[PDB]
């Protein structure tokens, strides 16, 4: 196995745990701010999977200081974590390309 | 913060009947709409989650329904289990609230009220008091009058009177009531009378009973 | 088994302060959050505040004046509400309630009463209430018990440890003079009665005080 | 041709239970959905549910109790309603539609109409109504057909077959005795009869029996 693909894995398996992780904090970030909807589990995993992809309905987003904080960690590791697949399928396509040659 | 109007505040209904109590908030929360179940004495209990899925153990007889700002717990065929508080309670924005309440009622057949009386008893003489007891047990409707008598003239005074919300049990009401006087005040009378007055009947229905 | 265990009652004089506890058993989560709901005498459900023991962030009613103080006890799954500089507005029962992250109270603890009073706790007085000899009887008797001279409220009233809820009626306590009484009634076959024991057990946690009264005929 | 075909009637006894069939033809796709519509006499319409055969899944309105199941047969192209424990509530008038999924009903059922009663099936008694011997008339000639003695409701009533529909009036029924009644009436110029037939043919779905009744003078 190749670092390109040993990366892609280790950047999924870092994406669900900032997912998961990026929930759990979402919720204690924004319960006590006045009209916080990003408030109980199960829809913060939902936000924090199309915040991850940057789709970003939106339907809940944080309004809080911290919950922002964390909104921009899920953004940036799911933005990474799809840069870094991306990145692997070219030096896979780059690799099979010269032998093609 | 989302403000939850349940209203009307008391709801009556008879027997086997179905039921609708009504919860609308001040801005649109999805379904994110819990209703709660409290009886006389009793803690809350949750009926119906997210405004229409059903909990296990609770009859089926109860269910919701609404999305939105309006949303409705309905019960097929009440019954006197169901006498209580219900309340809603939301959790689409911080903070969490709940909404006033509304009180379930049934409209039963009337009943003679069931009275009993009680003398002192021996414990209580001996430490210095003594309180005739006279409960007037499952009548309907809640409207009732009770008189006391001491050797046939009425009597007022140390007179606390009780009364218990809707029965869950057969829907009907009780009261009690307890003339309180000391040993002596006790000892120089003889009959003590209980007087019941109501709708059931044009007679007033009385116990008494006499130290001898 | 009981999810959330609550103390019955707390007796705080004006001005002092109380810390409820609220003790939780069964499955226990990183998502759990303990809520404490104020209920005043024939009135609603008042949201006092919340904490995520797994963290120990806790978040209040922003619409009433902070009277509470939360904080969580991993280790002895205990979650506790600190009542502080009391008055009789502040006097009602309080509950505690589990909420596993997503919205709804799944369990609610017995709740604990809490008076604000600078009156003396003071033990039920019970005493048996037998019909009169000259009582006639139907199919049904009715006996009770009367329990007076009890403060703070409240105090638990059962027939025959539980197994007599049937033809049971405890009526709501009255206040004199710094003491409460009530009376509990119970109608049994009278034909099942005094052959078959029939005792009222009266609890007042206030005093820590539990106490039986078995109901015989009289002479 | 009639996309969506459903039975004309159906007696059921209160307590019982009945399955509504609605056979559908014409363009079939993946994403229809067949919904069922009540509608009691003298009011509005009230959706019930809904279910797409192709995956076999329904929904139900939660606004009212559920009495109803639904199903589909995609072999036989027909989706069914069961309704169960049946009263008088239940008594109305039940369409099927179709919807390609795109949010409203293109096609219709003609309706089943659905009566809760403990009472029997009675086919109706058709009986001429010509004119009497002493009635005068004008250019145009009105003949009628009594229909009664039947039940449950409903009775279809057509002059010719149906080439005579202008000039047709059909009172709606009346309850008598747990028997229904009503009474057909046709114009038709009175140079063309009895020259012409006329004839009221009346089919009562609930018994299946149709019958014809030619209209001819009397004696
Ligand atoms: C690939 C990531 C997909 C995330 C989807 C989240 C859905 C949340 C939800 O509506 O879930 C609703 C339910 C309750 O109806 O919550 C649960 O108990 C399910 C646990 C997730
Ligand atoms: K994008
Ligand atoms: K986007
Ligand atoms: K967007
Ligand atoms: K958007
Ligand atoms: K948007
Ligand atoms: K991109």
């Amino acid at each position: 196995s190749a670092l390109h693909w040993r990366a892609a894995g280790a950047a999924t398996v870092l994406l669900v745990i900032v997912l998961l992780a990026g929930s759990y904090l979402a919720v204690l970030a924004e319960r006590g701010a006045p009209g916080a909807q990003l408030i109980t589990y199960p829809r913060a995993l939902w936000w924090a999977c199309e915040t991850a992809t940057t789709v970003g309905y939106x339907d809940l987003y944080p309004v809080t200081l911290w919950g922002r904080l964390v909104a921009v960690v899920v953004m940036v590791a799911g933005i990474t974590s799809f840069g870094l697949v991306t990145a692997a399928l070219a030096t896979w396509f780059v690799g099979r390309e010269q032998e093609r040659r | 913060d989302i403000l939850l109007t349940q209203s009307p505040a008391i709801l009556s209904v008879s027997p086997g009947e179905r039921v609708s109590f009504s919860c609308r908030a001040s801005q649109s929360i999805g379904t994110d709409i819990h209703w709660y179940q409290q009886r006389t004495n009793g803690s809350p209990r949750l009926l119906i989650k997210y405004a229409s899925e059903s909990i296990s153990g609770i009859p089926s007889r109860f269910s919701g329904s609404g999305s939105g700002t309006d949303f409705t717990l309905s019960i097929n065929s009440v019954e006197s289990e169901d006498i209580a508080n219900y309340y809603c309670q939301q959790s689409n924005r911080w903070p969490f609230t709940f909404g006033s309440g509304t009180k379930l009622e049934i409209k039963r057949a009337d009943a003679a009220p069931t009275v009993s009386i009680f003398p002192p008893s021996s414990e209580q003489l001996t430490s210095g008091g003594a309180s005739v007891v006279c409960f007037l047990n499952n009548f309907y409707p809640k409207d009732i009058n009770v008189k006391w008598k001491i050797d046939g003239s009425e009597r007022q005074n140390g007179v606390l009177n009780s009364w218990t919300d809707q029965d869950s049990k057969d829907s009907t009401y009780s009261m009690s009531s307890t003339l309180t006087l000391t040993k002596d005040e006790y000892e120089r009378h003889n009959s003590y009378t209980c007087e019941a007055t109501h709708k059931t009947s044009t007679s007033p229905i009385v116990k008494s009973f006499n130290r001898n | 088994q009981v999810q959330l265990q609550q103390p019955g009652a707390e007796l705080v004089k004006p001005g002092a302060s109380v810390k409820l506890s609220c003790k939780a058993s069964g499955y226990t989560f990183t998502s759990d959050w303990i809520h404490w709901v104020k209920q005043r005498p024939g009135h609603g459900l008042e949201w006092i505040g919340e904490i995520i023991p797994s963290y120990g962030r806790a978040n209040y009613n922003e619409k009433i004046q902070k009277k509470a103080t939360l904080t969580a006890d991993k280790s002895s799954s205990t979650a506790f509400m600190q009542l502080s500089s009391l008055t009789s507005e502040d006097s009602a029962v309080y509950y505690c309630a589990r909420e596993r992250g997503d919205g709804y109270f799944a369990v609610w603890g017995a709740g604990t009463t809490v008076t604000v009073s600078s009156a003396k706790t003071t033990p039920p007085s019970v005493y048996p209430l037998a019909p009169g000899s000259a009582a006639q009887t139907n199919s049904m008797v009715t006996l009770g018990c009367l329990v007076k001279g009890y403060f703070p409220e409240p105090v638990t009233v059962t027939w025959n440890s539980g197994s007599l809820s049937s033809g049971v009626h405890t009526f709501p306590a009255v206040l004199q003079s710094d003491l409460y009484t009530l009376s509990s009634s119970v109608t049994v076959p009278s034909s099942s009665w005094p052959s078959e024991t029939v005792t009222c057990n009266v609890a007042h946690p206030a005093s820590s005080t539990k106490v039986d009264k078995k109901i015989v005929p009289r002479d």
